[PDB]
């Protein structure tokens, strides 16, 4: 996952699940890459899936 | 089934938006989102409960699908929960809208506006939608808007959540009804 189109001002929610480095488990891409922009960088991903 | 429990594809979930139908056809709205590129639907994440297949689908630019049901046994009920549904009718500015999703289940608020433009990148923009205070997150989508006994939308989506609060767009249900033919039950 590339997050450079982010952050986006609306997603649609879908549920295919992401694990990232803070061990929550974000919905889909697009609330994963909104997140990581927030964080200003901060997160990542650890893998696919649910943690 | 009904509005507002989970919808399996081979991709991910989503949530049943309402059960409707034609003549003696019974199928399913959800979120246009949901039905491109999907096939099968079931009814559980062990994908043993077949409960159709993609008919239509309207993504972007509208955000609605339709399901045709190819298992006979499983119950359609006509409602959002308990919920009985009777009609649909068209949002209103200030109208209290209630909202079911298969991740969320039921939040309400209010329409705070009509035909809103939602951009969610891409080139995938939708127009003329239902803008809400309601909450909803992944796995909500395509789940129903109602207003007591009224159905209204289709989830779309939106931005933040039901723990700080977030703004919600619905696709008008009329719309999808009128496309398909069908009607609510």
């Amino acid at each position: 996952v590339d997050c450079s189109e982010y952050p986006k001002p609306a997603c649609t929610p879908e549920y295919r699940p992401l694990c990232g480095s803070d061990n929550k488990t974000y919905g889909n891409k697009c609330n994963f890459c909104n997140a990581v922009v927030e964080s200003n960088g901060t997160l990542t991903l650890s893998h696919f899936g649910k943690c | 089934i009904s509005g507002g429990d989970a919808i399996y594809s081979s991709t991910g979930r989503c949530s049943l938006g309402f059960n409707v139908r034609s003549g003696s056809t019974y199928y399913f709205l959800t979120a246009g989102h949901c039905t491109d590129g999907a096939t099968t639907w079931w009814a559980n994440s062990a994908r043993t409960t077949v409960l159709g297949t993609t008919s239509g689908s309207s993504f972007p630019n509208n955000d609605y699908g339709i399901v045709r049901y190819t298992n006979t046994t499983i119950p359609k009920d006509g409602t959002v929960g308990g919920q009985d549904i009777t009609s649909a009718a068209n949002a209103t500015v200030g109208m209290a809208v209630t909202r079911r999703g298969s991740t969320t289940g039921t939040h309400s608020g209010s329409v705070t506006a009509l035909n809103a433009t939602v951009n969610y990148g891409g080139g995938d923009v939708v127009y003329g939608m239902i803008r809400t205070n309601v909450c909803a997150e992944p796995g909500d989508s395509g789940g129903p808007l109602y207003s007591g006994t009224r159905a209204i939308g289709l989830t779309s989506g939106g931005s933040g959540n039901c723990s700080s609060g977030g703004t919600t767009f619905f696709q008008p249900v009329t719309e999808a009804l009128s496309a398909y033919g069908v009607s609510v039950y």
